[PDB]
């Protein structure tokens, strides 16, 4: 009744649950639905669901899970001098972190529950979106130190295809995933 | 305190609260409701198109957020000095201080809902268009530019 | 104090809300000051770029006047001196601090040799006045930038000190007072059970 | 006011009607700095970069209070062919000032 | 029984009365009498006593008193900030609000009951003292936008006469009131 | 504390209390009384002209006022540092500790009422004469300094 | 909080404590035991010659001293600027960081007692010998490579 964990009911519940999912209203205020907060929440079943993922979703699945989880950790860490300065006067490998953190929040976490195809999302589709974002990032961070600016990255028309990638029927997803991955490889060769 | 069991259990069954404040009452404001801690959990399914008027929830949200960041600018200007704010914070300062004495300081008159909304748009029209970020385009097109 | 009534608990909750709102006020002062600091930093760098421009012209005039005209005669024309003084550190007030704002020197209304008997030397005497003027402009911009930057980092260290001490210290005292009040309530609902037991164990089975 | 860079530099300032000094070594530059600090000279001192890079030291040891003789790490002319690398000076300044070096 | 107003007696007697005058101890620990805590005392007999005051005291008496009430409210709003920073970094206007609230607390509300005069104080005399402090405040903020230093407003030879306004007799008061209103008009035009 | 039931009730019955403070005791001050939480309700009966001296009650008032202001400016020293105090603030802050180490502190000596009053006027002399606003003008004339 | 009855009533009956810490856990360090609130009230018996290697107690002491000093100076470097600090304080900061990345954060492996002691000496060789006060110089000669 007060946002007041270490109330005895909530403390006993958090002692005997297995996963706990916060729902900040602040994310609902910033229109981010499902409004789960990835900072206060946690899960204790990631260590047991490891071989099921490794044998049914994909073979490398938890490693890119952990890559995305620590990238969220990094964006949430260095939001601090984003608050002190602003997003447009960072370093060049840190504005990249907040930009990929923003595209993760705006296409892998946000989800319209009323849209007929964005609502349900299996593991192959979530893995495809997940790998696609992670592949964009691992070639953009290699690219920012050799041959590109930042404005010659964020202005690039594969970003709209990653943003559309969740609006795809799972019956027609992997054909779209192949085009998107090869287009990432081409359009980062092209600079 | 809202952690007394009387307002605790009452707000734990009932839906929302409106809350009087001694601060507006000592400045002399009747009725002294401040709308920052106030809440109705069931406004959103009671207002809007066909029930009262089209723009109602958007006007309410814009009033709430604009007064809410007018208040902290008022608290800030007691140390900053009125010069060292921008133009935009200064407009929020004038918004807050004319809000709490034209929209709240009602007296004992009866404001039917459209008089309330025309005072609402006259109060929002001390801010520029496009600062009104929550309201959609048509209502800013139609009702803005009054008083 | 910390002597645990009910009223001290409510006064601590009021103190806790005062500290939590003061944290947001202090963050907002620091953000407005940091916008102002990132206004001044470009102005200081462009005053120094103007200082570099006027520097290269003034050292060029001095090199030419000492090359062509003699060293001894420029020593002689420079030992004859205007009164050289006039600078003063007048008052500026920036967020709770007086800082010295210098004004110009101004003996330049009184200049030697109205018939300038060297020629390239008097161009240097005209040059180093513009040099010293750009110098005092850079001085009374950079001193403001110093004070704003260190005021800001003072605010940040006061924020972090106030937050990480008097938010957890006050929440600890509040949990302490809530504990002792709950314990006295528990003793009261023990003694009520004893009163009810001793009233029932007489007036339900005596004789 | 006062400056210290070099005798060849200081005679231009004395030609401006501005007190000059000049030291070949950095320790003698802090010596002349200490001299005009102890003989409190009208409140301004400019110092060349080549002698003292950040000449705050003598006034923070001696005149810790009152902020009065304003220090300036000025540029020297044999180095003013390069132009002080003003941007790098500004980066160094903000990193000294608020700790956090970023890009403008 | 503990010096707390959370008792059965106190919080059963504040539900059946109006006009609750709540003495404190900090104002009693300094010798500041009567020790009325302004922030937690109230009275519900104001609105019904409006027409009596407009009849028998003065015509503009209630708007005057509500100006006193809002000055004291603005002081109690500003006390948060001034204990959180200092009287350092308050502006010209807000330090004036502090000083006028302080001179009300010392020279209008404060009342010893051992001086022979100023143990009874009729409301002609209290209307006079409020009107002196409102006139002083109003023209001091007029002269503070017009640009002076507040620190020489706070040393004028009229503040002692407003301060000693409460000690003078109920018989020789209206002469003293006309005199100090003339001098409070005349002290600021000399800037 | 003054909130345990025994001091609470004992002060609701009697007429006065004098509270020895723990904080002043660690400064080696004897008798470690502090005046702000102590009082005696029958002062006003027995002090004054004809029975002790005419300036007694007003001296008491002004000492409480000045020392109380010195203590709540010590609470302001505790954040803003000693440097940011102006003047007629440092004289308060020096009145407070000069008070505590020349007026409260005494050994086993017996100081009569003339001694205590002239020490109180000596301490009040540190304040500027226009500040002492609870003392009538004749008494502030014929004793100050 | 230790003042809850289960921490303190265990702390009265037992022989020390080993206290995990919240803040070391969020840095991915595992096992997140910080060494400052923890102690063994015994362990003068179970160390030293024969029972362990000879230099055991002094190494444990010197790690606690150096890590306490490093964590105090990185409390203070949050306050003052990160350059206004002398020469040895940089080695204490680098020792505290190298310590909590190499000594504590062992993850999964089953370190022997000599692997722990040679990581202890490997972290102590980041310090000048005059900064090593407690270890008597014979062990300094034999180890400290």
């Amino acid at each position: 009744p007060g946002g007041d964990m270490s109330e005895p009911v909530t403390q006993s519940t958090l002692r005997i649950v297995g996963a706990f999912w916060r729902l900040d209203a602040s994310l609902a205020f910033r229109r981010h639905f499902p409004a789960i907060n990835w900072n206060g929440s946690y899960s204790l079943f990631t260590s047991a669901l490891d071989p099921w993922y490794r044998e049914n979703v994909a073979e490398d699945y938890p490693e890119l899970r952990d890559a995305i989880s620590e990238l969220l950790q990094r964006e949430a860490g260095l939001q601090e001098i984003v608050q002190l300065v602003g997003p447009d006067a960072l370093q060049d490998a840190e504005r990249l972190v907040i930009e990929v953190g923003r595209i993760i929040r705006e296409d892998f976490l946000q989800q319209n529950a009323y849209h007929e195809v964005d609502a349900y999302c299996s593991m192959k589709k979530a893995y495809g979106i997940m790998k696609m974002i992670l592949a964009f990032y691992k070639e953009a961070e290699a690219a920012i130190k050799r041959g590109v600016s930042i404005d010659e990255i964020l202005q690039l028309p594969v970003l709209e295809r990653i943003g559309r990638a969740r609006y795809v029927s799972e019956e027609e997803f992997p054909a779209y995933f192949e085009e998107a991955m090869k287009e990432i490889q081409g359009a980062f060769k092209a600079l | 305190d809202r952690t007394h069991p009387i307002p605790d259990l009452t707000g734990y069954i009932t839906e929302g609260q409106i809350q009087l404040s001694r601060e507006l009452h000592r400045k002399g404001i009747y009725p002294p409701i401040d709308p920052l801690p106030s809440l109705s959990r069931l406004m959103n399914n009671g207002v809007g198109k066909g029930k009262t008027r089209e723009d109602h929830k958007q006007v309410s949200d814009q009033l709430y957020s604009a007064y809410a960041n007018g208040v902290d600018i008022r608290k800030l200007v007691a140390i900053i000095g009125e010069d060292a704010l921008t133009e935009n914070d200064r407009r929020y300062l004038q918004f807050a201080d004319a809000f709490e004495r034209f929209f709240i300081n009602q007296g004992q008159q009866n404001r039917s809902i459209e008089e309330s909304l025309q005072i609402a748009w006259a109060l929002l029209s001390m801010l520029p268009q496009g600062e009104l970020k929550r309201i959609s385009k048509d209502h800013i097109g139609k009702y803005y530019g009054q008083k | 104090q910390v002597s645990p009534t009910r009223m001290n608990l409510l006064q601590r909750r009021g103190q806790l809300r005062l500290a939590q709102k003061g944290v947001d006020l202090l963050k907002k002062k620091r953000d407005a000051l940091v916008a102002e600091f990132f206004g001044l930093v470009r102005e200081a760098m462009e005053a120094r770029k103007a200082l570099d421009q006027a520097a290269k012209e003034a050292y060029a005039a001095l090199l030419l006047a000492q090359a062509f005209d003699g060293p001894e005669v420029v020593a002689g024309a420079a030992l004859g001196v205007p009164p050289l003084e006039g600078v003063e550190a007048e008052v500026e007030n920036v967020w709770g601090s007086k800082v010295p704002r210098l004004k110009a020197t101004f003996p330049d209304g009184a200049l030697l040799s109205p018939v300038g008997t060297p020629a390239y030397t008097l161009e240097a005497s005209r040059a180093f006045r513009r040099y010293a003027e750009a110098l005092i402009r850079v001085a009374n911009t950079e001193t403001r930038l110093k004070k704003i930057g260190e005021e800001i980092k003072k605010t940040t260290r006061r924020v972090n000190a106030l937050e990480q001490v008097v938010i957890p210290g006050i929440r600890a005292q509040i949990r302490f007072i809530q504990q002792v009040l709950e314990q006295r309530e528990r003793e009261d609902t023990f003694r009520l059970k004893r009163i009810k037991g001793k009233i029932e164990a007489r007036e339900a089975e005596e004789e | 006011m006062a400056v210290i860079a070099d005798p060849e530099t200081a005679q231009g300032f004395r030609l401006a009607g501005l007190e000059g000094y000049g030291a070949s070594s950095a320790e003698e530059a802090q010596s002349l700095l200490e001299t005009l600090v102890e003989r409190g000279g009208y409140a301004l001192v400019a110092v060349d970069e080549a002698l003292l890079p950040d000449p705050e030291r003598a006034v923070e040891r001696l005149m810790r209070g009152r902020d009065l003789p304003v220090l300036l790490p000025i540029a020297g002319l044999k180095e003013a062919f390069q132009g002080h690398d003003v941007e790098g000076y500004m980066r160094e300044l903000v990193r000294k000032t608020i700790g956090f070096d970023i890009k403008l």
